[PDB]
RNA sequence: UGCUUGGACUACAUAUGGUUGAGGGUUGUA
RNA sequence: AACUCUAAGCGGUGGAUCACUCGGCUCAUGGGUCGAUGAAGAACGCAGCAAACUGUGCGUCAUCGUGUGAACUGCAGGACACAUGAACAUCGACAUUUUGAACGCAUAUCGCAGUCCAUGCUG
RNA sequence: UUAUAUACAACCUCAACUCAUAUGGGACUACCCCCUGAAUUUAAGCAUAUUAAUUAGGGGAGGAAAAGAAACUAACAAGGAUUUUCUUAGUAGCGGCGAGCGAAAAGAAAACAGUUCAGCACUAAGUCACUUUGUCUAUAUGGCAAAUGUGAGAUGCAGUGUA
RNA sequence: ACUCCAUCUAAAACUAAAUAUAACCAUGAGACCGAUAGUAAACAAGUACCGUGAGGGAAAGUUGAAAAGAACUCUGAAUAG
RNA sequence: GGUAUGCGUAGAAGUGUUUGGCGUAAGCCUGCAUGGAGCUGCCAUUGGUACAGAUCUUGGUGGAUAGUAGCAAAUAAUCGAAUGAGAGCCUUGGAGGACUGAAGUGGAGAAGGGUUUCGUGUGAACAGUGGUUGAUCACGAGUUAGUCGGUCCUAAGUUCAAGGCGAAAGCGAAAAUUUUCAAGUAAAACAUAAUUU
């Protein structure tokens, strides 16, 4: 453990950590679109969002 | 057209099945093009293709692929949708443009059988025995 | 209230037995193929055979449920309500009712506010109907099935049925008394008002 | 024999130690219905083939 | 002479132990395994063999991974976090 | 065989037994679907619980001249003819669906 | 779900041939499966009891729609 | 009853008893404290250590006794108590085991952790009376 | 260099980039 | 008395019956969990006394953390260092042999190497 | 600068690399997508038909998939993505018009959500990917800048916009 | 064929919900079966065994509340009486 | 599903039975015997609802015959001793008469086997007689390589860079085309040189 924790801080602020320091989770969620990258927004999508906010009404008689 | 690959020796059984040399595939030749690409380049997703030229023993095409792990395509919110997993091998499941041709999907009347979603899921649901609880 | 029993539709048929067929001095059922496992030849596939599939195996699409006509439910609830008075027909369900002071017995609305079960057997004492739910204590027994393996290890008989109108605390107050059960006037289940 | 592989002497090593009686003590464990060793092969009676 | 006479001349194995099955099934001369196909990169199961499919399927072995993986999910695929004493 | 009975046409020649649907979870899809409406009506707002507005009358054919196809549209002239706010109507919940080519005054 | 004592099998059990005959046993399908053959060995059964089977009277309306004849009635 | 995640099955409640592991077999082996102890601690019942003095009350022995326990044989759901014996044919006295539902704890072996059980178990007998 | 024992690497297909290149392919300046 | 036939008693053979049941069959509900970072599967090893089953990888019937708070139990030994923790659960730290997905080349060859670093003897 | 007499610089086409970084090949099987496709049977024979556009299939995915925002219905006082259930309906139609098969529009309900390109005009590449130097924090297949460091990119990337 | 009318915009791309579910995780049930039944398998069951192979494939539950599982004596060469 | 304020360790189910009756019958009640924990009458509604047969299924058992057919090829043993509870064996050792008869009933290896090997013990089982013996059972042991083999070479053949083909999986592939599709060399410049398909 002392060898493995000591290898992690020598590998901080470096891109390309070694494979066995790279957060195993699955293979299926490892290949798929890092949660920033799913939420990239085309300028059509971040212009039609900011114009018309969804309002909070009550159509009640 | 596709010659049924029967062993020289018959398609046995009834004469209805006895046909060897006028059979035609239910798939295209364009769809058969994209397959033999996308089979072979297992780590690149297919987008479409187009005819480019032909001569008389070889119709031949031009397939568009997309690596889905290059960052310039992962960053790209206009092309990003093919990076999802639900598009793995998206034409071995029939789903390009030139794959959806041979299924038969459309609307309405003329494409009625088959309207269950695809084409096989219609005969599942046409033939479905509903054994209701309160007969 | 009745869910499906049905045997496994692969029970019977995952042997691979072909009728080792005449003339081998032994009869003609499908016999098991192997040799060496002593399940050979030994009789497969038929209901006469050990291991073989039952005569018609029980499926899930047997009609378990039903639709009664809904006037016939109301003209079955009506006859049950009308016979919950008339103490000749309460007393012929057992039902010790010879202490009660009225039929059909009506208590005030204040009893819906009762909240602890001690103050319910105080209440069912005073209206002389405790002797019925003391009879439900007498016939707590064990079933004589197959219930006793299959999670019905008994009932007792039934007791009264407090038809309230608004549960102020009443339904929680009458839970743990054995035999009694309460109901609300809008619902009025028949299977309560004529058990059996 | 006399001319066997390494893989075949290793598998015939293992099938020589699985060929044992039950230890005399595990007959006495609480709820131990191990009567005999059940899968004791025997050189001329059952071969191996497997 | 089709009988006990001929059955004595049988002393050369048609099949050896496989690598991904470890079973006397590797036909040497085909260089193929009758039960899994050693040089096939794919497992050799069929749908008309329902019994044989479940004699060598997921779960019959030790699933060194598809057992702990099943547990990591109940805890939400956490990792790198270690516990602390209860307070 | 025998008798005066009604020529049969039961369509049971096609290995039908593998097409059978149970319906034993009729009740806990009614319970599923209801607990979702409760879930969704609370996860909106004071906003209406159904709730779009759903226009029409005049279901098509000669049988139903009157009993509605259930109104998808509100067909932008009816928005423009009514003080809104065609893009805006969608943000309230008026259900603006721009495929109907309103054929009557 | 059907009261079986009134079913015959509670009663025919067990006399031997279960109501179906010693001579002319209950065999599998001794006449044809289904409407075979209402034009040879069932023809008498098919005319009487259904005169009008086996032909074509005619005017084909490919895709009848049941609104062009709706017209409910009242006297 | 009323909880939906709570089984009422005899097929289930005996498997999830007779295969309960060796640290939940602690809970299932609980013994009633004597009526003096409910004054001294206000806890109804407590699981047993190896060395809590105990008094059999139900059984052929049935007790009026300073019995210490020698072992709580958890795989037999039983306890052996330090007089409660029986002769073999040789005459070597062996233990007769008693299920700790039918024993009675007289003096608990107080250490630091068992005491904080009686702090855990002695507030909740109060706060179930303030409802 | 001679041997021993340890480690690390070396499969194919591919995408972008890097690096050396190839061509009576196509031009350009000498 | 032989022997035979008939019955009950008694004794044997035999395992029906009944009574049980940590197992099945069916129905329903909450879920989404996935391998080139080597999966699924296979082989072989591992305990003081173990064959299998279960568990597991030279750290090998385990396992850091953490919860719980005196055991395991067929015997033996240790432990009881509970106050700085038994055994069990849990599991996020580490680890995970030969294989298959050997990723150098390959076989009914424990076969044969190429380059690189290090340890040792060369020297 | 091209008799194949040398070199330079481009570009195109194409190589090689134990180059730096990445993907790819699971195996499961109930559901799902695309293929490919019998015969037993039934017709009281049998050959089209029937089984069945189905067993065997057999390549490819997900927690659902496929579908899906009209080259649709309809003929009305008009409807309006897809999917699912009820009904239409065992109906129109198909069929040695034999055995047999066999849908949809409308209605009712569940749930409801819309949209993006390419392409004239949009009139300063306004564009992306790494690359090293800081900064921002984190196990960020990051952000802010910087050199405008390569490279991509007019054989066109971006903004605006869509039947 | 000929005159109009009605209706949509092919040959490019996404998209939740309702829906499906003999597999996988984790649960609750039942007019089910009760050891020749129910899974083949209630147990060291895909085990033992058989086949070159593909493949095939069993039998097998119950001492008592507690082992208190019969010390000791005699006879025997002895398990045993 | 209701009911009998049913029955039950003061003995339930089941089982036996020259207990005693009831019924026209199917059946049923009851005593005693054994047994040791559950069970019934009635009103509904139901079912995997009644067996003598099916060369029925699965387990058990009879006659034959419980001791009958039979344990007869490969010439053959006999003495005395030691064992031992018991010896025709093989148990052994001494005499011994014989057989195989060098193309052996001899001594070793291949394939196959998989510990049978070899010591010390030994009861049942097995050794179609016995058994003190055993290829059995129990427990301890045992296979040593630079030189003997593999390993190294290539044969028939597997055919195996996809140039190709096929919807795929995959391929009755002496490929015959796949830029260098080469195996290559301490070799000079301005892709090391005649070269290897």
């Amino acid at each position: 453990q002392k060898q493995k924790e000591n290898l992690r801080k020598v590998f901080k602020n470096k891109k390309y950590k070694p494979l066995d320091l790279r957060k195993k989770k699955t293979r299926a969620i490892r290949k798929a679109l890092s949660p920033r990258d799913a939420n990239r927004k085309t300028l059509k999508e971040i212009r039609k969002r900011s114009v018309f906010p969804q309002r909070k009404f009550a159509v009640k008689a | 057209g596709r010659k049924r690959p029967v062993p020289k020796g018959c398609t046995y059984g009834k004469p209805k099945s006895h046909g060897v040399n006028q059979l035609k595939p239910y798939r295209g030749l364009q769809s058969i093009a994209e397959e033999r690409v996308g089979r072979r380049l297992g780590g690149l997703r297919v987008l479409n293709s187009y005819w480019i030229a032909q001569d008389a023993s070889y119709k031949y095409f031009e397939v568009i692929l997309i690596d889905t792990h290059h960052s310039a395509i992962r960053r790209d919110p206009k092309i990003n949708w093919i990076c999802k997993h639900v598009h793995k091998h998206r034409e071995l499941r029939g789903l390009t443009s030139a794959g959806k041709s041979s299924r038969g999907i459309g609307k309405g009347y003329r494409y009625s059988q088959t309207i269950g979603g695809s084409r096989r899921a219609a005969w599942k649901r046409k033939n479905r025995e509903h054994m209701h609880r309160k007969r | 209230n009745r869910q499906a029993y049905a045997v496994s539709e692969l029970a019977g048929h995952q042997t691979s037995a072909e009728s080792w067929g005449t003339g081998r001095a032994v009869a003609r059922i499908p016999r098991v193929r192997g040799g060496g496992t002593h399940r050979s030849g030994q009789g497969a596939f038929g209901n006469m055979c050990r291991g073989g599939r039952m005569f018609a195996p029980t499926k899930t699409f047997r009609r378990w449920h039903r639709k009664v006509n809904v006037n016939q439910r109301r003209y079955a609830l009506v006859s049950a309500i009308a016979a919950s008075g008339v103490p000749a027909l309460v007393q012929s369900k057992g039902h010790v009712i010879d202490g009660v002071s009225e039929f059909p017995l009506v208590v005030s609305d204040e009893v819906q506010k009762v909240q602890k079960t001690k103050q319910a057997v105080i209440f069912l004492r005073r209206l002389k109907i405790w002797a019925d739910i003391q009879k439900v204590y007498k016939s707590q027994r064990f079933r004589a099935g197959r219930g006793t393996m299959r999670d019905r290890r008994r009932i007792a008989r039934r007791g009264p049925l407090v038809v309230y109108d608004k549960d102020e605390g009443l339904r929680k107050a009458f839970r743990n008394i054995p035999g009694i059960e309460t109901i609300n006037v809008d619902k009025l289940n028949l299977l309560k008002l004529a058990p059996g | 024999a006399a001319h066997k592989s390494f893989r075949i002497k290793q598998k015939l090593a293992k099938k020589l130690k699985q060929n044992r009686s039950v230890p005399q003590w595990v007959r006495l464990r609480t709820g131990n219905t191990i009567r005999y060793n059940a899968k004791r092969r025997h050189w001329r009676r059952t071969k191996l083939k497997l | 002479t089709k009988g006990t006479t001929s059955f004595g001349k049988r002393h050369n194995k048609t099949h050896t132990i496989c690598r991904r099955c470890g079973n006397s099934s590797y036909h040497l001369q085909k260089s193929k395994c009758s039960q899994c196909g050693y040089p096939a990169a794919k497992t050799r199961s069929f749908n008309w063999s329902r019994k044989a499919k479940g004699r060598k399927a997921q779960g019959t072995g030790r699933m060194r991974y598809l057992k702990n993986l099943r547990r990591r999910f109940r805890n939400g695929l956490r990792e790198g976090g270690a516990a602390k004493k209860k307070t | 065989g025998k008798g005066n009975n009604m020529i049969p046409n039961q369509h049971y020649h096609k290995w039908w037994q593998r097409h059978v649907k149970t319906w034993f979870n009729q009740p806990a899809r009614k319970v599923r679907r209801h607990a979702n409406r409760v879930k969704k009506a609370k996860a909106v707002f004071p906003r209406p619980a159904s709730g779009a507005l759903r226009p029409v009358v005049r279901c098509p054919t000669i049988r139903y001249h009157t009993k509605l196809r259930a109104g998808r549209g509100f067909t932008l002239e009816e928005l423009k003819g009514a003080g809104i706010g065609a893009n805006f109507a969608k943000t309230i919940g008026i259900a603006v669906d721009r495929r109907r080519k309103n054929k009557s005054l | 779900m059907s009261n079986i004592k009134r079913k015959k099998t509670r009663k025919l059990r067990g006399h031997v041939s279960h109501g179906h005959g010693r001579i002319g046993k209950h065999r599998k399908h001794p006449g044809g499966r289904g409407n075979a053959g209402g034009m040879h060995h069932h023809r008498i059964n098919f005319d009487k009891y259904h005169p009008g089977y086996f032909g074509k009277v005619g005017m084909r309306n490919f895709h009848l729609r049941r609104q062009h004849k709706f017209r409910p009635e009242i006297n | 009853k009323q909880n939906p995640f709570v089984s009422s099955s005899r097929r289930k409640n005996r498997k999830r008893h007779f295969q309960a592991p060796s640290h939940i077999r602690r809970r299932l082996m609980s013994a009633p404290l004597s009526k003096e102890l409910r004054q001294k601690y206000n806890v109804r019942s407590m699981p047993i250590r190896r060395d809590d003095e105990v008094q059999v009350i139900r059984g052929h022995f049935k007790g009026n006794q300073v019995g210490k326990v020698v072992q709580a044989y958890r795989k037999k759901f039983v306890v052996y108590v330090e007089k409660i014996q029986r002769e073999n044919a040789n005459g070597t006295n062996v233990y007769v085991g008693i299920h700790p539902s039918k024993v009675l704890i007289v003096k608990l072996k107080l250490d630091k952790d068992r005491k904080a059980i009686l702090e855990r178990r002695g507030k909740g007998r109060l706060a179930a009376l303030g409802k």
